[PDB]
């Protein structure tokens, strides 16, 4: 899935908990809202733990 | 309008538009100008009825 022209929120993205990984490649997570991307891609499948 | 698709880049909905979808033969009664306009990959709308 494609996500674009839209403003990002990843604010409820970190301020969950419920979540187990946070690991952030290549980027820092701690500045997102100060960053402007061109094109913003979401894959989605379920592994086992 | 086409046979398939396979992958996109972009959309777009806007506000609803409401049209008559019947053809008749008199005269007219509106005028319609579009400009369509490519610079750095900007696509651009100039209309005004
Ligand atoms: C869509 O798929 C084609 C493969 O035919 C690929 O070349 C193209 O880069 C893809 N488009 C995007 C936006 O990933």
């Amino acid at each position: 899935k494609r996500i674009s022209n839209c403003v990002a929120d990843y604010s409820v993205l970190y301020n969950s908990a419920s979540f187990s990984t946070f690991k952030c490649y290549g980027v820092s997570p701690t500045k997102l809202n100060d960053l402007c991307f061109t094109n913003v891609y979401a894959d989605s499948f379920v592994i086992r733990g | 309008v086409y046979s398939s698709a396979n992958n996109c880049t972009f959309e777009y909905v806007s506000q609803p538009f409401l049209m008559d979808l019947e053809g008749k033969q008199g005269n007219f009664k509106n005028l319609r100008e579009f400009v369509f306009k490519n610079i750095d990959g900007y696509f651009k709308i100039y209309s005004k009825h």
